[PDB]
């Protein structure tokens, strides 16, 4: 559903509707990095907008289950899983110039900032 | 408990409804429907259930019995007394009705009421 | 007759199961579609 370029411009991180996010090298030969495969979402049927913080250390991800997941994009694992929205949590956008800011839109009609 | 449980309820309810739809005579299905309800603790449901069953067969001692047994186990004691007097009004020559009425009245303490219901009772010698 | 109907006494439940497990995971995924 969704593809976001890492603010380093090295990776296209595309939320694959197989419930997980896949990273590819966007600068090198269409390589799928299976060492960068973010696990634990449910994206089949939803377009979860996932993003990257500016330090390339953190990734933010949405699930339709109300789950805001805050992952350490290096360790490939999430460090937080909380209530983002009630309806389909569509946009989970990391702010590039703010450290804590994760702004979420969704089918819920309420537009949140989290910090 | 959102919808797996709720749909299990929906199923069992639809079943009991179809079984009593087929027969609506012999009562075991009426009872089992109702006691399933009471075990799920919806006594408004179970109440309407026993009224309908009592409609189709108001000469069933076991129906009257377990109706009032529900009411007593849930101590809507006023409701229970209404049940018991209606019973002993329509099926007087049944004795266990009179009995359970008194016994429950006794552990309720209203022995003035117990006396007068025994006066009632003896009017039938 | 008798024993056949015993066989679908379960394999029916798998259907609501495979309806449940899909749809709970389905609708929680971000899509609240109703069958009709």
């Amino acid at each position: 559903p969704a593809v976001t370029l890492s603010p380093n411009g090295k990776w296209l991180a595309c939320q694959s509707m197989d419930n997980q996010i896949l990273i590819f090298g966007a600068q090198n030969r269409f390589r799928l990095n299976k060492k960068k495969i973010f696990k634990g979402h449910m994206v089949a049927g939803y377009a979860c907008q996932v993003d990257f913080s500016p330090d390339m250390s953190y990734v933010i991800s949405g699930d339709g289950n109300g789950k805001l997941n805050i992952w350490d994009w290096k360790t490939t694992k999430l460090y937080s899983r909380f209530k983002a929205h009630d309806k389909v949590c569509i946009g989970a956008v990391w702010h590039p110039h703010e450290t804590s800011k994760v702004i979420t839109c969704g089918w819920d009609g309420l537009i949140k900032l989290w910090d | 408990d959102e919808e797996e449980l709720n749909d299990y309820k929906l199923r069992k309810r639809k079943t009991f409804e179809d079984n009593i739809r087929k027969n609506r005579t012999v009562i075991s299905n009426w009872i089992k429907y109702a006691q399933w309800e009471e075990s799920l603790k919806e006594i408004q449901r179970a109440r309407s259930i026993y009224e309908r069953a009592l409609d189709v067969d108001y000469r069933n001692i076991t129906l009257w019995l377990k109706y009032a047994e529900m009411e007593m186990k849930n101590r809507q004691v006023n409701h229970a007394r209404n049940i018991w007097d209606r019973a002993i009004t329509t099926l007087p020559r049944v004795n266990q009705f009179w009995y359970k009425y008194t016994y429950m009245e006794e552990m309720l303490g209203n022995v003035a009421g117990a006396r007068q219901v025994f006066e009632r009772w003896m009017e039938w010698q | 007759k008798a024993k056949r109907k015993a066989r679908e006494k379960q394999l029916e439940e798998a259907r609501r199961l495979a309806a449940l497990q899909k749809r709970r995971e389905l609708r929680a995924a971000g899509i609240e579609i109703q069958k009709k």
